[PDB]
């Protein structure tokens, strides 16, 4: 105890322990709040959603992505995805990552969220993330870059591998890339998420520095936390000397809106001649049949679209799932600011299948209040599943803040899903079917369905 | 210099061991008010 | 809620670890030193 | 006094007996120790020993 | 009044410690060849005696605040070496309580 | 959610010196290169010789309490929490080097 | 590169590990006189996961009915005496839920995520499919082709094929070394209604089944339902207790057209219920993991030793420098696969095949085995602490969501007999000694026979004999 | 040293129980005056297992249906831990 | 049958089950029809190797200490003869 | 044990400890302080006995030799 030459184990129970009619109990307090938001006087915005869990995630959101590129910069954001994580001016890659990894912190690979921002996410016990050193390292990375040529060469190798692997191992993700590229033909949402071949040689340190200067500004950075008390977060990202040593400037970047074509339309690749057939699928054609759907701008229409997407997904996917069920279909709902896509991506698609999907959507249109209860319940089950998970909470916060600029806790979405109305869903489906389709073909085979054969 | 103590407050060293608190040794984790203040919250 | 240490503080324990009078003989109400054939030895005996 | 009450209660309780006097079904300690050594892994060699070994 | 330390590294048949003991004092061939007589039962806690003394005790074991006191870490030593420990401890604690009352 | 409260960015970094070069550079100035002469620099390069360096003074600073002009300069810069003082890492030595 | 690097001159601040310990509600458990167990962990919420965990995987097959466990899983969903497949699907759809079945080598589970108001109906459907399902030959003949397609699909997953190779090599002559789905010839012709019925009768017994509830659930209600439905299960014969011998060796599949090479090297370890389980977990976290996106930022002595030889200029006195063009490692991961009897502890490396008859894989395995020997001889205190903290965090990271919590509860109930409280687990994690960890590492790594699985360009991956000669050093 | 906490063997067919645990032991020599041995049978515990055993004795001797407890090898003995008092 | 007005099962049967395109079929030259000319195995079958080459298991020795000890002891005389020679 | 220099400097007559930055050992030739740690006779035995340990371990070669 608090003695000299006294057994350290010679200590009694804590002062917060009581013994009542035998077995002992403990006394403690209460904590936690809802969703909280703040803005630093230099422009940075902080969003927090505490839930009382012991594991926390901290994300630095940096505003850059395909929607900010042009045909000559295509893919530059991908370099920015990695260049910022490599050696900087004041901390190399070895210093930061190891220092974070040896501190029991999981460092995730940076990602592009809504084609408009880059998230650098870190995961660990809240107490380890609340200390002002992790945030300090992220500030160093974002504010004092170096963009060394050898690091740029490494990033070129990484982006080549990413594109090739996604094409080979994630044919549905590549199909989504094609779907957006042809969906929003002459608009920012139609830019490519992968570096095109030519630009692989063109992007270098000077271009990266020019883009960093263009996108510089504390207004292009946000902090999002999911199991850290708000005040602690403010105590962590404001103790950095490097923030005080950086040029103070609020610099925003804006991108235009989008329109929608997609099409009876096609990206040709002979997979059987590109990859070895044993450990990848090389004899399939990937068809994405998509319609225009509302974005996150209007919460009511977004909740209606969520209900519609859940209804479509449950009516197609098997109810009884086995261990090794293959992946042949996916019902996707990609929601953006003021525009979105909802559709079905499949292999070996058929005109009969796509007609059935369209008819199912139309049938969903005509449902009544009583018939909408079942689908609302299924959507609520999914929404609660998102509410109960810290990873899902972080994803929802990032998406809601990025697309609209107004955070939205998963629980709030629940309140919006059970306020959905039959009239709202009817209007939403009328909007969906009142515009041309996207029959974005990708694959190889010539027997693929065509829009003239559907509509 | 190792672990230098700060302040000359009391430490249970060989010369000084202090006056034992038998009340806390016996009534460990059990409140005293049930006996000194019966029937009061 | 933890105050400056004092010698008569609330968190001071009896000294039963550190030996002071090693060569004493405890005295008080104590059992007779009975001797039996085969029974297990008493803890408080010179034999173990 | 509460001390007197407690002493009297204990005195009355011991008349009924104690587990060492009332428990009927109880194995000898030698059988239990033999079973421990013959079936459970040794905490040093991390394997099951046949019997008790000094080294 | 002895802490064995690390049981793992002292249970081996041949050890630097045992050879040093043989050379200078404390160990020898009599210990390897005849462990029944020169190591014998050995010195350590007696589970069987602890169980006997625990089961001989009355309900005073339930009603005693011993397990939360700073001396709870000495429970087995006293249970083994203090026959009738819990009854005496219960009388001691009730004496303190009645003085308090 | 809809309301963004305004929080100061770096309150800890107001009212700290921000002038680089600072005033310490005036006090602890070394216009003649290293502050220790050749012989002195020869005696501090060996653990044995170093003991003789201070033992020549029967009553002088020991090898543990002895400080140099550069060391005092760094201490003075660190004590004043100047914004533009980037701390430097002392040369870390592995086993054999030591 | 005119921009200086101040990181080489600056003094950096080191974050330290400080854990967060939120007290969760204790996991209650009860047992019917039949022996069927009921485990439940309740938490505030609106959704709950209710499932049945069964302790009968594919580990109990003798190559005459290999894959019968998976066939049974597919057959349970084809209708019961009361309901049909359409009725079961309709019930699930009305509840707005999905019924997931997962089959492993030593565990199966059927679970449903639902609202707290659908718990009795979910338990009813689970009992209906598990106990009262009729498995007729016609349906058995109508699922053979779907299972064949599933076999062809799972054969295309490189990681799963590699782990199947590792188990086939390690455990030959026992069901633990057979594939879950089984031979194609068994799928199409051999497995029969008789085999399925024997498997169900032998392995779906009382004391080998648990009903697990996680989330907004009531333990008393769960117990009442379990007595109502699962109280009639037989107290069948005990789980088989045989000897599964570990055979050091190699299983190498040659495919020179593959873009990446996968190499898994594993060593025999005791089971999951052995007292060395926590020490083996700490070893697994000590070897750590590495991904290509980190570059030189490898936080373990193991991965780092294997990575820095592709950044070392390799300048020598009498030989020309030989620096690799680029780092070829795609990933390194330490894994531990335990089973009630045995275990496989090792590493899994994915890297480019490289120039034909190169030295990349020779170097990779050279340094991997050197690091294994080194940790067998000595471990540093700072890396010991890192490994323990990472084990804490990893154990906590797996408990995200009611379904994951229920899976953990069920697996621990089937393995250890009851869920170990996290605090209790952590209590045993701060009592580990560095010397004990070194002893465990030396017992199972030094001069032992490994099992190797290779998929890819085996032209460059060293053969078994060489690998057997690097598990020890002349100096020792 | 870190071994298992004391447990209770219980034989089903015979219906007979008994505590057990791992007893460390060492060669006898001089003791230490300033040291009272800690809890060695139940390491890192406040020694509650004695209280749990005393409380559970009536439960066990009365006849316990321990079919929900693991067995010891192929014998008829099952292990009951003494971490918490046994009520069933 | 209808879940909230939708004949989901019907939709499933029309949407949820796309056809899977497998490997192309290779026409077999008539001289390869005999089974032994298209091998699927080496010399020995598993059963054979499990009866002749694999050692008898020792359940008390799951780490092959016996085999290691025997082989190293049997190597000792070779080194001894070479050294003396 | 650990030095008491902070207290000695912040004590009541710090001028007496100016000599402690010369070539001078604290334990042997410095003015004792009111709050100094208690020094024992055989510090090895004093530190080992309360932990249950004999001062010397035969397994350590250095201790065996000593
Ligand atoms: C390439 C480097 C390989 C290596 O690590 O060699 C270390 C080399 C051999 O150690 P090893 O590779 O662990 O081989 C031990 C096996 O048990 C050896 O057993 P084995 O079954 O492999 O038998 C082959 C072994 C011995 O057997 C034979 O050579 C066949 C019998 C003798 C043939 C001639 C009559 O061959 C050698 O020792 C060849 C030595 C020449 C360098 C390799 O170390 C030494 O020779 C001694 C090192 C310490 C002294 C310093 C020597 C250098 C100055
Ligand atoms: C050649 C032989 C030289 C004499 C014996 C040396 C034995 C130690 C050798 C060694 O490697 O020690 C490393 C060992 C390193 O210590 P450590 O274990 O790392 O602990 C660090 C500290 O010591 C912290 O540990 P500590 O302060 O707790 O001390 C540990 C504790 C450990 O001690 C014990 O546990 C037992 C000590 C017993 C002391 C007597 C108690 C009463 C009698 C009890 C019954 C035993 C009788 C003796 C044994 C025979 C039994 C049949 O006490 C001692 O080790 C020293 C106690 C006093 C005995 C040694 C006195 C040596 C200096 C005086 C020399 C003149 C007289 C001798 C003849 C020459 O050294 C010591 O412990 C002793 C300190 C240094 C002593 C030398 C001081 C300078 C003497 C200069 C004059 C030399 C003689 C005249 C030469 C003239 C030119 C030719
Ligand atoms: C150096 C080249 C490489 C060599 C590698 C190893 C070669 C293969 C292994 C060795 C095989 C032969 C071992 C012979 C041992 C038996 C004889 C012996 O030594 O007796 C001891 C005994 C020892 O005698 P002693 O005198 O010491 O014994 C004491 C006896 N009292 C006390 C009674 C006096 O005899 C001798 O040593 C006699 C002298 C040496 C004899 C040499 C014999 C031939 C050696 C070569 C044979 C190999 C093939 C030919 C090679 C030719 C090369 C040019
Ligand atoms: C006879 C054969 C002797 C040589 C063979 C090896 C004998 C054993 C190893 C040598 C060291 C003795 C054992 C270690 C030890 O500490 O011994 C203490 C011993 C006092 O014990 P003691 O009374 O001898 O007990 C046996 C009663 N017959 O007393 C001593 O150690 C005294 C010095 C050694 C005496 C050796 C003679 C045999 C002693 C038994």
């Amino acid at each position: 105890a608090l003695g000299d030459s006294i057994n350290p184990n010679q200590v009694g129970v804590g002062d917060n322990v009581i013994r009542v009619n035998g077995r002992l109990f403990e006394v403690d307090k209460v904590q936690e709040k809802g969703l909280k938001t703040s803005v630093l006087d230099n422009g940075t915005k902080v969003i927090t959603l505490d839930n009382g869990g012991s594991v926390a995630q901290l994300t630095f959101l940096y505003k850059d992505g395909p929607v900010y590129e042009n045909i000559f910069n295509a893919g530059i954001s991908s370099f920015m995805k990695h260049a910022l994580t490599k050696d900087g001016l004041t901390s190399s890659e070895y210093i930061t990552k190891t220092f974070l990894q040896k501190a029991g912190i999981i460092v995730h690979e940076p990602t592009v969220v809504n084609k408009s921002a880059i998230a650098f996410t870190v995961e660990g016990f809240r107490d380890t993330l609340a200390q002002p050193a992790v945030a300090d390292k992220f500030w160093q990375s974002l504010l004092f870059p170096r963009f060394s040529p050898e690091n740029v060469k490494e990033v070129k190798r990484l982006v080549e591998l990413e594109s090739k692997e996604t094409k080979r191992d994630s044919p549905f993700a590549y199909l989504q890339d094609i779907l957006h590229k042809t969906a929003f033909k002459g608009s920012p949402l139609g830019h490519t998420s992968f570096v095109p071949a030519y630009n692989l040689g063109y992007i270098d340190s000077n271009k990266l520095f020019d883009r960093w200067d263009a996108h510089y500004g504390f207004g292009n950075i946000a902090v999002i936390a999911t199991n850290i008390e708000h005040e602690a977060v403010l105590a962590a990202i404001t103790d950095s000397a490097w923030v005080a040593r950086a040029h103070n400037k609020v610099g925003g970047v804006a991108a235009p809106a989008s329109k929608y074509s997609g099409g009876e339309g096609y990206d040709v690749v002979h997979r059987a001649k590109e990859f070895d057939d044993q450990f990848t699928d090389v004899y399939s054609t990937y068809t994405a049949y998509a319609f225009k759907a509302p974005g996150r701008s209007n919460l009511k229409e977004h909740a209606a679209s969520l209900v519609i997407a859940q209804a479509l997904s449950n009516a197609v996917s098997p109810v009884l799932n086995t261990s090794f069920a293959p992946k042949r279909l996916e019902v996707f709902y990609q929601a953006y600011d003021t525009v979105g896509l909802i559709g079905l991506s499949s292999v070996q698609a058929s005109n009969a299948q796509l007609k059935a999907f369209k008819a199912a959507l139309s049938k969903i249109g005509t449902l009544s209040e009583a018939d909408l209860a079942v689908h609302k319940s299924a959507a609520l089950l999914t929404a609660y599943g998102n509410v109960e998970s810290w990873r899902a909470t972080q994803a929802t916060l990032i998406d809601s803040f990025n697309t609209t600029g107004q955070p939205l806790s998963p629980l709030e979405i629940v309140s919006a899903i059970k306020a959905v109305s039959a009239d709202t869903v009817k209007s939403v489906v009328a909007t969906m079917l009142g515009s041309p389709a996207t029959l974005v073909h990708h694959g190889d085979s010539p027997c693929a369905p065509t829009l003239d054969a559907l509509q | 210099l190792g672990h230098m103590r700060v302040g000359a407050l009391w430490q249970s060293n060989a010369n000084s061991r202090g006056l034992p608190n038998l009340l806390k040794e016996v009534m460990a984790a059990e409140p005293i008010y049930p006996y000194t203040h019966p029937g009061l919250s | 809620l933890h105050a400056d240490p004092i010698f008569n503080g609330s968190k001071v324990v009896r000294s039963i670890q550190m030996m002071r009078s090693y060569h004493r003989l405890p005295v008080g109400p104590e059992p007779p030193h009975l001797k039996i054939r085969g029974a297990p030895l008493h803890p408080w005996s010179m034999y173990t | 006094s509460p001390l007197e009450k407690a002493i009297a209660e204990i005195n009355e309780e011991i008349k009924s007996g104690t587990p060492w006097d009332t428990l009927k079904n109880r194995a000898d300690p030698k059988e239990l120790h033999a079973l421990k050594f013959a079936q459970l892994p040794h905490p040093i060699t991390k394997k099951v020993e046949g019997k008790f070994k000094y080294f | 009044g002895t802490n064995p330390g690390d049981i793992a590294l002292n249970s081996k048949r041949f050890t630097v410690g045992k050879f040093v003991a043989w050379a200078c004092g404390g160990w020898g061939l009599k210990d390897w060849i005849f462990p029944s007589l020169f190591i014998g039962r050995g010195d350590g806690p007696d589970f069987d005696r602890i169980v006997k003394h625990t089961l001989q005790s009355s309900s005073a074991i339930e009603k005693v605040n011993w397990f939360d006191s700073p001396f709870a870490c000495y429970t087995e030593w006293f249970v083994e070496h203090f026959p009738g420990f819990f009854d005496s401890r219960y009388r001691f604690e009730m004496s303190a309580k009645t003085i308090l009352a | 959610k809809r309301e963004w409260h305004v929080v100061p960015a770096t309150k800890k970094f107001a009212d700290v010196p921000t002038e680089w070069p600072a005033k310490e550079h005036e006090r602890f100035a070394l216009p003649y290169g290293p502050s220790e002469g050749r012989i002195v620099s020869f005696m501090r390069a060996s653990r044995i010789r170093n003991r003789l360096l201070f033992t020549l003074n029967p009553t002088g600073y020991t090898e543990d309490t002895y400080v140099t002009k550069e060391a005092l300069r760094r201490q003075a810069l660190a004590e004043s929490k100047n914004l533009w003082y980037l701390p430097e890492r002392p040369v870390v030595a592995d086993q054999l080097e030591t | 590169m005119t921009t200086p690097s101040l990181s080489s001159i600056l003094r950096h601040t080191r974050p330290i590990f400080k854990e967060t310990l939120r007290a969760a509600r204790p996991t209650l458990q009860n047992a019917l006189p039949n022996g069927f167990r009921i485990a439940s962990e309740s938490k505030d919420g609106d959704t709950c996961t209710v499932g049945v965990w069964i302790d009968a995987g594919s580990r109990w097959e003798t190559e005459k009915n290999n894959g019968v466990a998976h066939f049974l899983e597919h057959m349970n969903f084809k209708g019961t005496g009361k309901r049909s497949r359409q009725d079961i699907e309709f019930g699930m759809e009305k509840m707005g839920a999905h019924l997931n079945a997962y089959t492993s080598r030593e565990h199966t589970c059927y679970y449903v995520k639902c609202f707290k108001k659908d718990v009795p109906e979910a338990v009813d459907i689970l009992a209906d499919i598990l106990l009262n399902s009729k498995r007729t030959e016609q349906d058995l003949d109508a699922e053979r082709q779907t299972i064949v397609q599933e076999k062809e699909d799972v054969e295309a997953r490189i990681d799963e094929v590699l782990m199947d190779h590792l188990h086939s090599a390690a455990f030959e002559g026992s069901g633990l070394g057979l594939s879950i789905l089984g031979p194609l010839e068994n799928i199409q012709k051999s497995i029969t209604k008789g085999m399925i019925d024997d498997f169900v009768k032998t392995h779906y017994t009382g004391p080998r089944m648990a009903l697990v509830g996680s989330g907004a659930v009531d333990h008393g209600q769960l117990c009442d339902l379990a007595s109502k439905y699962f109280g009639a299960l037989p107290t069948g014969q005990p789980k088989p207790s045989g000897f599964t011998r570990f055979l050091g060796g190699d299983k190498r599949e040659t495919n020179q057209l593959n873009p990446l090479t996968h190499v898994a090297v594993a060593f025999q370890t005791p089971g999951i219920s052995h007292p060395d389980a926590i020490k083996i977990k700490v070893l697994e976290q000590l070897l750590g993991s590495y991904s290509r996106d980190k570059g030189e930022a490898a936080y373990s002595c193991f991965a780092r030793a294997i990575v820095m030889d592709f950044y070392d200029p390799k300048v020598g006195q009498f030989f020309r420098p030989n620096k690799a063009g680029h780092n070829p490692i795609h990933s390194l991961n330490a894994f531990w696969a335990p089973y009630s009897d045995v275990g496989l502890l090792g590493f899994y490396a994915i890297a480019e095949p490289g120039k034909s008859y190169g030295h990349e894989w020779e170097n990779i395995l050279h340094y991997a085995m050197r690091e294994l020997i080194r940790v067998s001889r000595n471990i540093s205190e700072e890396e010991f602490e890192r490994a323990k903290n990472q084990l804490k965090l990893q154990t906590m990271l797996q408990l995200d969501g009611t379904t994951n919590i229920a899976d953990d509860i069920g697996r621990q109930v089937l393995s250890f007999g009851a869920r170990v409280p996290l605090a209790s687990f952590f209590e045993q994690l701060d009592a580990i000694s560095r010397e004990d960890l070194i002893r465990v590492a030396h017992e199972y790594f030094y001069d032992k026979d490994p099992v190797v699985a290779v998929i890819g360009d085996t032209d460059n991956v060293p053969e078994y004999d060489a690998l057997r000669a690097v598990t020890y050093s002349v100096d020792l | 040293m870190n071994h298992e906490r004391p447990w209770v063997f219980l034989n089903k067919v015979t219906g007979k129980w008994g505590a057990c645990g791992w007893q460390p032991f060492w060669k006898a020599t001089s003791q230490s005056l300033n040291y009272i041995p800690d809890n060695f049978i139940a390491l890192r515990t406040n020694g509650s297992w004695v209280r749990n055993l005393w409380q559970s004795s009536k439960v066990l001797d009365r006849g316990l249906n321990a079919s929900g407890y693991p067995t010891v090898g192929t014998t008829d003995w099952v292990r009951i831990p003494l971490d918490a008092p046994l009520e069933a | 049958n209808a879940v909230g007005g939708l004949a989901t099962s019907q939709i499933r049967d029309l949407v949820g089950n796309p056809a899977k395109s497998g490997k192309p079929v290779v026409k077999m030259p008539p001289y390869l029809k005999p089974s032994q000319l298209r091998p699927s195995r080496g010399a020995y079958s598993d059963e054979f190797v499990r009866e002749n080459y694999i050692k008898a298991a020792d359940p008390e020795d799951p780490y092959n200490y016996r085999s290691r000890a025997f082989t190293y002891a049997a190597k000792i005389p070779m080194w001894a003869g070479l050294l003396a020679g | 044990h650990g030095s008491n220099l902070y207290n000695r400097v912040h004590g009541n007559l710090p001028q007496l400890y100016v000599e402690q930055l010369y070539n001078t050992d604290e334990i042997l030739d410095t003015v004792p302080h009111s709050s100094d740690p208690v020094h024992h006779m055989f510090p090895k035995c004093a530190a080992a006995s309360p932990l249950g340990f004999r001062p010397y371990d035969n397994n350590k070669l250095w201790d065996a030799f000593v």
